C-alpha cells in the first residue's frame, strides 16, 4: 500500500457564482461569492466589499441562492452541491460570534437518471413555494418549501421534453409557472408549464409554445411590472408574454456570444448583459402606459457600456459599482457612470481581485538563486491571459504578467536568462482573405519576430474554404526576459499549426541548448490531426534560429528529455529520438500500444505514459536492447487529466472527473501476470480540475533545518486557480495522522451537514469508492482552529505507532506542534 | 479452415505403426485394446456415452499421426479420456482416472504409466492437442440414431428393438477404424442397416416415404448400398472374430 | 494447411503490448508480420499442470470455432511457443489464442465517459448484440457472462461478443444441473441470485437488458455488492418476486431466504420514463423477473425498436479523439 498527503498552497480564485441578497441581516446588503468549494459572504459599502466570513464546504457548489420564504426576517441560502449534497443555510451572529446554521439538508441524488448536457440547473418560486432542479433529461424534480420539509425530500414530475436548455420561474403567474428553452429535432422553443404542489404534476402553462433561435442560450425572468420572460442568443433578443412578442437583433451582439444577465432595477427596466470578448451591454425595457393604467412593454434596447474581464457571473449590486465575477481572468468591481469617459466608455474599474485562472501550465525555477523556487503559472484564456510568479512571503506575492492572448506551455532556459512561452491568439475571417486580431497582444507586440517558413506540409492539394467572421488560432512562440518579462521575441507557427509541447534542453554531444516545440496540423475536418512537426529552434543573440525540423504523422502531444535523447509521443505512438552530429533528429524506438499518449513523465531510464482513457503505462528504455519494453499498466479505465512520478514505484495520475489516484507495482514476483500489474493503491477527490503537476516546492529551503514527518514535493495547477501539494508519509505517519482524521470528523461540524468522508470518496458518474491512501491535510490542518475542548476531545484515547514507543498517549499540545510542522510545508 | 478427418481403408496400411514393423493384425489389435480400455475405464467413472465415444476418436485420430510402439495405448487412451471429459463437460481429475485405470490394468500393463502415472500423461495432453489440431468438437453416431429413428413411425417395440440394437453396434464400432473411415451420419444409417436386416425389418414402411426403398437417402445424401455394407461387414466381423455373437 | 493449429510460432507475431489480463493468461496486442494484420493474443499456460489445459480455453476453442456470425468474435487460430526439440516432457511452452483485435471494450469507453448514444446509435449497438446472441442461441449455447467488457466494439461501429469462457450448450429436452453464480453481479438475472442450478438462455437476456438501460443512463442499473443488495435493487424496479408474477418462484431454494425488505410495486415505466417509448417497452420485457416470460433474443429482434434498423447503416458511437486533451 502506499501513504500520501494532499494540502491546499492556493484556494480556488476563480469566481463560479455570485448573488446578492439579505443574508447576514435583514438590513445589511450581501454578496455572496462561491469559488469551488469555498462560499465568501461580503456586506457592500459606499467603497466596495467589507469582508464577514468565508465557510469551505465539503463539497463543489453548483446551485446558489437566496430566499426569503413568508415568516422569516432576512434571506435563507440553498446550496446543491455536485454530488447532490443539498442544504438550507442561516446565518447567525452572536456578538463576535459567527456561524452558519444548517436549516434542511440532504441528498437529492436519482438511483437512475441521464445528467443533462447543459448541467445541474437551480431555481426558487419568486413565492418561496418550492425548489425547481433540473438534473436528469426528461425529470423535474421539486423540493417544496413546507416547513416540515427538514430532509428537503422531494419528488419528480415527467417532463415530456428531454434536452432542456434553461428553465427559470416566471414572476407574474397565478400558479407557480416555469419557462424553459428546449431542443428537439425541429429547432428550439420556448414552452411554458405549470407546477401543482397538490397534484404532483405539470398543469397547462400560460402562454403557447413559440420556436426560438436556434442557439438561444439563458432564460431571464423578467418581474412584474412586465411580467414573461426575455430569451437571448447569439444574434437576437427576444420577450415573450401571452400574446406579446418582440425581437430585436442589433449586429453589435452577433460579434460574441453572451453568457450572462444580471438584473439592476428592480422593475426590471434594465438589465446587463455580458459577452465572451468580456463587453458590458446595457438592456433597457422600453415602457409604455396604456389609458388603461396598465403598463406594456414597447420596445427592447441595448447599448454598449464598455469593457470588463471575461465574467461568468455579474452582480449589480448597488450605486453604479458592478461586481464582475470572472472565472478566466481576474474578478472586478467596476463603476457605471452616467457620463462617458473621453473614449466613449461609461465603465471605469475600482478594484481588481486576483484570479489565477485556468493553470494551463507551470513551472518552478528559482530566479535569485534563494534556494527557495518560485512558480511561474500559464494562467488565463483570450484577453485575459497572464503569467503568473508566485513565491511565500503569512501570504503569497503574486506579480502578473499580462499577454492579451492564451498561454499553453511555460519551460524555463537558464542559459539564455529567459522563459519560453506557446500561446494563441485568435484572428477573424476577414474581407481580405486573411484574418484581423481582435486587439493586440503578446505575440504582437515583441521585440523581434519570425514566421516558419517550413515547405513541409506545402504540397497540400486539400482544400478548407475560409467563410468571413469565423475563428481561427494563431500559435506562437515566446521568449521572454526572466528578469523584465518583456516579450524579446516571438516566432507564429504555420497556418493552422497548434503548438502543444514544449522543452528546453541539450541533446546528445551538441552543446547548444535548444526550445523544442512539437505541433499538430489541425483542420476541422480530421477526427483526429494526422500531420505535425518537431521544431529545434535555438535563441541567440536576441533572434530564434530554426536548427531543424522532423515531421511526424500525428500530434505532439507531449515531449520531454530523455538522457540527451527527445522522448515524443505522437498519438498512439510514443518515441525516442536521437540527436546526430548532423543536428537532426533520428528515430531509435518506439510503442504503439496506446490509445492515445497525452502525457509523459520520466525518472531514470523509466517512463510514465498517460494515455486519454487506458490511464497510465509505465515503461522502460533498454539501453542494452535499444528499444522499450513494458513495465506494468494500470488495467482500470481511467480518463488521464494529468500525470506525476512520485518515485521509482509510485506513480500520480489525475483523472477528469476531479479525482486523483496513486498506482504502485505490485513487488510481488511470483509471476509475470502481477509484475505487469499497477495497483491502484490510493484513491482521493480532490474537487478540482489538474492540469499541470511539477516537482518543487515554494518553502525557503536555504539555511534551514527544513526537516518534516513528510517527504517528496510535488506541485500542482487546476482550473479553478486552485494550487496544491502531494507529500509522502511513513505509514507509522499515516497511520496517527488517518486515526486523527476519523477523530475530527466526529467533532467537526460540516456546512449543510456532509459526511467528509462522503465527499472525499473517488467519484465518477458509474462508481463511488471510499478514499484511501491519501490524508486530507486541509482537514487535519483545521485541527488548530477548533476550539480547546474540541482539541482535547479529538486526543482522547489517541495511540501513536512504530516509534520509540510502542504506544504512546497523545496530548492537545502535542498535536498543536505536529499539525504546525505539516502547516510549514505549504 | 476446418482438417480433414477420414482416410480410406487402403490408406491404413502406412500408419506410422504399421511402417515400424508391426502387422496390420496388431494395430488392431492395439486399438481394439486401447478403445475398450478408455470405453472401461471411463463407464467405471460414470461417464457419458458421448464423452467416451470423444476420447475414443481422438484416441483413433492420434495413432494416424504415431506408432504404437513409441507412444504406449493406456497412457494415450488415458490421456484422451482426460481431455475429452473437459471437451464434453463431464470432467474428471486425472489422479482418479489413473486409479480407474491400475484397477482394471495388471501390473505389466500398468507399466506403461512409468514411475508417475500421472506425469506421463498429462504432459501428453500437449501432443494430444496439437495431434488433433485443436478440432475438439466431435459428432457420434448416436445423435443421428435417435434423430433419425424419432422420423420412424410404426410398431413402437419394432422401432425400440431397431434403436438397441443399432446402438450396440455404434458401441461396438468404436473399436474399429470406422471412425476414420466414415463419417458419424453415415455410420448411424450404416448400423440401423444392418439392424433391419438382422431383425427382417423393411425400415422404409415406417419413413414419410413408404415406396422409396432406399430408406436411408432422405436422411444421409449421396450414400450408396456398397458404403454401408462395407461397414455392415466390418461391424460383423469383429462378431465372427471374437466368440460374441449379434445381440439381436 | 489454414486448419492445421497449435504447431505455427508465436514468433510470427510483433507483439505491441499487453492489452487486459485474461482469466486463464494475459491477453496481448499484436501484428502479424506477414500480413500486418492487427490481431489479439490470448496466452494459455498449461505450466500449472494442476488439471491441465484449462477448460475455460477449452469451451471458448470448442465453441468459437463453430460460431461464425458477425457479432461474434472469431478465432483466427492456435500458436505456440518455441518448443523444446525432441523433448516433449520438458516442454512447458504456452499456446496463444489469435483472435480479431477489438479497437476498444464497452466498459472502457463508458467508464472513461468519452462516449455517448444517441437512440440511433443504441439501435445499431444493441441489434448486433442481440443478433449476436440469437445466432449463438439459436446454436443452443449460453454465454453466462455477458458484461460491458466482454462486449467489444471496432471504431467503425461493429459490435462483437468476446469471452466464451464459460459458455455451455443449454438443452431444453434435457434439463442439467449447471453453477449458480454465472455472471457477474451487476448483470446477473433475478433466477440465479434464487439459485436456479437449471437456468434458462433467458440469463443473456436479462444482462443485455441492463446494458440496454445503461447505454441510455451511461450508469450500470443494479450495482450492488451482496447478492442480497443486488436483489433489493431489482426488486425496488422491477417488483418483488412473488407468485403473482413468478409462479414458480416458490421452487427456487432462496426465495424464502432472501426476501426483500418490502413487496415492492414494478416501477420500472415510471423511473426510466425519460428513455423511447419502444425502448422502454423493449426493457420492460427484458427485465421480466420470470424467465419464462421474458422475452427471447429472437423476440427483441421483431419489436419495434430494432426491427426496422438498417444494419447498413452503422451508427458509430460518438467517440471524441481531438479537443478531448484541452
Ligand atoms: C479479454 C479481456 C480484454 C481486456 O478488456 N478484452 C479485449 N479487449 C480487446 N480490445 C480492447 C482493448 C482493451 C484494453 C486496451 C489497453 C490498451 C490499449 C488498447 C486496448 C484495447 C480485444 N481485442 C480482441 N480481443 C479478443 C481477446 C477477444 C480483445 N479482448
Amino acid at each position: 500500500m502506499s501513504y500520501n498527503y494532499v494540502v491546499t498552497a492556493q484556494k480556488p480564485t476563480a469566481v463560479n457564482g455570485c448573488v446578492t441578497g439579505h443574508f447576514t441581516s435583514a438590513e445589511d446588503l450581501n454578496l455572496l461569492i462561491a469559488k469551488n468549494t469555498r462560499l465568501e459572504i461580503y456586506v457592500v459599502t459606499a467603497e466596495g466589499l467589507r469582508p464577514v466570513k468565508e465557510v469551505g464546504m465539503y463539497g463543489k457548489i453548483a446551485v446558489m441562492e437566496l430566499f426569503r420564504p413568508k415568516g422569516e426576517s432576512k434571506d435563507l441560502l440553498f446550496i446543491l452541491t455536485a454530488k447532490y449534497n443539498a442544504c438550507i443555510l442561516e446565518y447567525k451572529q452572536s456578538g463576535e460570534s459567527i456561524d452558519i446554521i444548517t436549516r434542511a439538508h440532504g441528498n437529492v441524488q436519482d438511483r437512475i437518471g441521464r445528467p443533462s448536457e447543459t448541467g445541474i440547473i437551480g431555481i426558487i418560486d419568486p413565492e418561496c413555494r418550492m425548489i425547481g432542479l433540473r438534473l436528469y433529461d426528461g425529470l423535474f424534480k421539486v423540493i417544496p418549501l413546507d416547513r416540515d420539509n427538514k430532509e428537503l425530500k422531494a419528488f419528480n414530475i415527467r417532463l415530456e421534453e428531454l434536452h432542456v436548455i434553461d428553465v427559470k420561474f416566471l414572476y407574474g403567474c397565478q400558479a407557480p409557472t416555469i419557462c424553459f428553452v428546449y431542443q428537439d429535432p425541429q429547432g428550439r422553443h420556448v414552452k411554458t408549464y405549470e407546477v401543482s404542489l397538490r397534484e404532483k404534476e405539470f398543469n397547462k402553462g400560460p402562454w403557447k409554445q413559440e420556436n426560438v433561435e436556434a442557439e438561444a442560450s439563458m432564460v431571464i425572468a423578467v418581474p412584474e411590472p412586465f411580467g414573461g420572460a426575455i430569451i437571448i442568443g447569439q444574434e437576437s433578443i427576444t420577450y415573450h408574454n401571452g400574446d406579446k412578442y418582440l425581437a430585436i437583433a442589433p449586429p453589435i451582439i452577433k460579434q460574441s456570444t453572451i453568457v450572462c444577465h444580471n438584473r439592476v432595477d428592480p422593475n426590471g427596466s434594465r438589465y446587463l448583459l455580458g459577452d465572451m470578448e468580456g463587453r458590458l451591454f446595457m438592456l433597457l425595457l422600453e415602457k409604455e402606459e396604456q389609458m388603461d393604467g396598465t403598463v406594456t412593454l414597447k420596445d427592447l434596447r441595448v447599448e454598449l457600456l464598455g469593457e470588463t474581464s471575461i465574467a461568468e457571473c455579474l452582480t449589480y449590486l448597488d450605486n453604479g459599482v458592478v461586481f464582475v465575477g470572472s472565472r478566466l481572468g481576474d474578478s472586478q468591481l467596476v463603476k457605471l457612470n452616467v457620463d462617458s469617459n473621453e473614449q466613449g466608455s461609461y465603465v471605469v474599474a475600482m478594484e481588481t481581485f486576483t484570479n489565477l485562472g485556468p493553470i494551463v501550465d507551470m513551472c518552478v525555477v528559482d530566479l535569485e538563486r534563494q534556494g527557495q523556487g518560485q512558480l511561474v503559472t500559464c494562467s488565463g484564456a483570450f484577453k485575459e491571459g497572464s503569467l503568473r510568479i508566485i513565491r511565500n512571503g503569512q501570504k503569497l506575492h503574486i506579480r502578473t504578467v499580462p499577454l492579451y492572448e492564451s498561454p499553453r506551455k511555460i519551460c524555463y532556459q537558464e542559459v539564455s536568462q529567459c522563459f519560453g512561452v506557446l500561446s494563441s491568439r485568435i484572428e477573424v475571417q476577414d474581407t481580405s482573405g486573411g484574418t484581423t486580431a481582435l486587439r493586440p497582444s503578446a505575440s504582437t507586440q515583441a521585440l523581434s519576430s519570425s514566421v516558419s517558413s517550413s515547405k513541409l506540409f506545402s504540397s497540400s492539394t486539400a482544400p478548407h474554404e475560409t467563410s468571413f467572421g469565423e475563428e481561427v488560432e494563431v500559435h506562437n512562440l515566446l521568449i521572454i526576459d526572466q528578469h523584465t518579462f518583456e516579450v524579446l521575441h516571438a516566432h507564429q507557427f504555420l497556418q493552422n499549426e497548434y503548438a502543444l509541447s514544449l522543452v528546453s534542453c541539450k541533446l546528445g554531444k551538441d552543446p547548444n541548448t535548444y526550445f523544442i516545440v512539437g505541433t499538430a496540423m489541425v483542420y476541422p475536418e480530421e477526427a483526429e490531426p494526422k500531420q505535425g512537426r518537431i521544431v529545434v529552434f535555438q535563441y541567440s543573440d536576441g533572434k530564434l534560429q530554426t536548427v531543424a525540423e522532423k515531421e511526424v504523422k500525428g500530434a505532439v502531444y507531449s515531449m520531454v528529455e530523455f538522457n540527451g535523447k527527445l522522448l515524443a509521443s505522437i498519438n498512439s505512438t510514443v518515441r525516442l529520438y536521437e540527436w546526430t552530429t548532423e543536428k537532426e533528429l533520428r528515430t531509435e524506438c518506439n510503442h504503439y500500444n496506446n490509445i492515445m499518449a497525452l502525457y509523459l513523465k520520466t525518472k531514470g531510464d523509466f517512463i510514465l505514459v498517460g494515455d486519454l482513457m487506458r490511464s497510465v503505462l509505465l515503461l522502460a528504455y533498454k539501453p542494452m536492447e535499444g528499444n522499450f519494453e513494458e513495465i506494468a499498466r494500470d488495467f482500470n479505465p481511467n480518463w488521464m487529466s494529468a500525470v506525476e512520478i512520485l518515485d521509482d514505484d509510485n506513480f500520480l495520475g489525475a483523472e477528469n472527473a476531479f479525482n486523483l489516484f496513486v498506482c504502485q507495482k505490485d513487488s510481488a514476483a511470483t509471476t509475470d501476470e502481477e509484475r505487469q500489474h499497477l495497483q491502484e493503491v490510493g484513491l482521493f477527490h480532490l474537487g478540482e480540475f489538474v492540469n499541470v503537476f511539477c516537482h518543487g516546492s515554494l518553502v525557503m529551503q536555504n539555511l534551514g533545518e527544513t526537516s518534516t514527518p513528510t517527504q517528496g514535493s510535488v506541485l500542482f495547477g487546476t482550473v479553478n486557480g486552485m494550487i496544491g501539494l502531494v507529500t509522502s508519509l511513513s505509514e507509522s505517519w499515516y497511520n496517527l495522522l488517518l486515526d486523527m482524521q476519523n477523530r475530527l470528523n466526529k467533532v467537526i461540524k460540516s456546512v449543510g451537514k456532509i459526511e467528509h468522508s462522503f465527499w472525499r470518496s473517488f467519484h465518477t458518474e458509474r462508481k463511488t469508492e471510499p478514499a484511501t491512501g491519501f490524508i486530507d491535510g486541509d482537514l487535519i490542518e483545521s485541527f488548530l482552529d477548533i476550539s480547546r475542548p474540541k482539541m482535547q476531545e479529538v486526543v482522547a484515547n489517541l495511540q501513536y505507532d512504530d516509534g520509540s514507543g510502542m504506544k504512546r498517549e497523545a496530548t492537545a499540545d502535542d498535536l498543536i506542534k505536529v499539525v504546525e510542522e505539516l502547516t510549514r510545508i505549504h | 479452415t476446418k482438417p480433414c478427418w477420414y482416410w480410406d481403408k487402403k490408406d491404413l496400411a502406412h500408419t506410422p505403426s504399421q511402417l515400424e514393423g508391426l502387422d496390420p493384425a496388431t494395430e488392431a489389435r492395439y486399438r481394439r485394446e486401447g478403445a475398450r480400455f478408455i470405453f472401461d475405464v471411463g463407464t467405471r467413472l460414470g461417464l457419458h456415452y458421448d464423452t467416451l465415444a470423444t476420447g475414443i476418436i481422438y484416441f483413433h485420430r492420434f495413432y494416424m499421426f504415431h506408432s504404437f510402439k513409441q507412444f504406449p495405448r493406456y497412457v494415450t487412451g488415458a490421456c484422451c479420456l482426460f481431455l475429452a471429459g473437459k471437451v464434453e463437460e463431464t470432467p474428471k481429475k486425472c489422479k482418479d482416472i489413473i486409479k480407474t485405470a491400475r484397477s482394471l490394468l495388471n501390473d505389466v500393463q500398468f507399466g506403461q504409466f512409468g514411475d508417475d502415472p500421472k506425469e506421463e500423461v498429462m504432459v501428453l495432453e500437449r501432443i494430444l492437442l496439437q495431434t488433433i489440431k485443436f478440432d475438439l468438437q466431435v459428432e457420434h453416431p448416436y445423435q443421428f440414431l435417435l434423430k433419425y429413428a424419432k422420423q420412424l413411425k410404426g410398431d413402437k417395440n419394432k422401432i425400440q428393438k431397431l434403436v438397441q440394437m443399432a446402438w450396440t453396434f455404434v458401441n461396438d464400432s468404436l473399436c474399429t477404424t470406422l471412425s476414420l473411415q466414415w463419417e458419424p451420419e453415415i455410420i448411424a444409417v450404416a448400423v440401423m442397416y444392418l439392424a433391419g436386416r438382422l431383425c427382417k425389418f423393411e425400415i422404409q414402411e415406417w419413413t414419410s416415404k413408404p415406396m422409396y426403398r432406399r430408406w436411408w437417402e432422405q436422411f444421409v445424401q449421396d450414400v450408396p448400398v456398397d458404403v454401408l455394407e462395407d461397414i455392415c461387414h466390418q461391424i460383423l466381423d469383429l462378431y465372427s472374430q471374437g466368440k460374441q455373437q449379434m445381440p439381436h | 494447411t489454414e486448419s492445421d493449429w497449435g504447431k505455427r510460432c508465436v514468433d510470427k507475431f510483433d507483439i505491441i503490448g499487453i492489452i487486459g489480463e485474461g482469466t486463464y493468461g494475459q491477453v496481448y496486442k499484436a501484428k502479424d508480420k506477414d500480413t500486418g494484420e492487427l490481431v489479439a493474443l490470448k496466452k494459455v499456460r498449461l505450466d500449472n499442470e494442476k488439471e491441465g489445459f484449462p477448460i475455460t480455453a477449452i469451451r471458448e476453442i470448442k465453441i468459437l470455432r463453430q460460431l461464425i456470425h458477425r457479432s461474434v468474435v472469431n478465432m483466427k487460430e492456435i500458436v505456440t511457443d518455441k518448443q523444446d526439440a525432441l523433448d516433449f516432457k520438458k516442454d512447458k511452452g504456452a499456446f496463444y489464442l489469435v483472435f480479431e483485435y477489438m479497437d476498444h471494450d464497452l466498459m472502457g469507453l463508458l467508464e472513461s465517459g468519452l462516449v455517448h448514444f444517441s437512440e440511433d446509435h443504441i439501435k445499431s449497438f444493441m441489434k448486433q448484440l442481440m443478433e449476436g446472441l440469437e445466432y449463438c442461441h439459436k446454436k443452443n449455447f449460453l454465454h453466462r457472462d455477458i458484461k460491458c467488457s466482454n462486449i467489444l466494439l471496432n471504431n467503425s461501429g461493429q459490435i462483437k461478443l468476446a469471452d466464451f469462457g464459460l459458455a455451455r450448450l443449454y438443452n431444453s429436452e434435457e434439463s442439467r444441473p449447471y453453477t449458480n453464480k454465472v455472471i457477474t453481479l451487476w448483470y446477473r438475472p433475478p433466477e440465479l441470485l434464487l439459485g436456479e442450478e437449471r437456468y434458462t438462455p433467458a440469463i443473456d437476456v436479462w444482462s443485455c437488458g441492463c446494458i440496454l438501460g445503461e447505454l441510455f443512463t451511461k450508469k450500470p442499473i443494479f450495482q450492488a455488492n451482496l447478492e442480497l443488495a443486488q436483489l433489493e435493487l431489482i426488486s425496488r424496479l422491477c417488483g418483488s418476486p412473488c407468485p403473482a408474477v413468478w409462479p414458480d418462484v416458490i421452487r427456487l431454494p432462496y426465495f424464502n431466504t432472501m426476501k426483500p425488505k418490502k413487496q415492492y410495486r414494478r416501477r420500472l415505466r415510471e423511473e426510466f420514463s425519460f428513455i423511447p417509448s419502444a425502448a422502454l417497452d423493449l426493457l420492460d420485457h427484458m427485465l421480466t423477473l420470470d424467465p419464462s416470460k421474458r422475452c427471447t433474443a429472437e423476440q427483441t429482434l421483431q419489436s419495434d425498436f430494432l426491427k426496422d434498423v438498417e444494419l447498413s447503416k452503422m451508427a458509430p458511437p460518438d467517440l471524441p479523439h481531438w479537443q478531448d486533451c484541452h
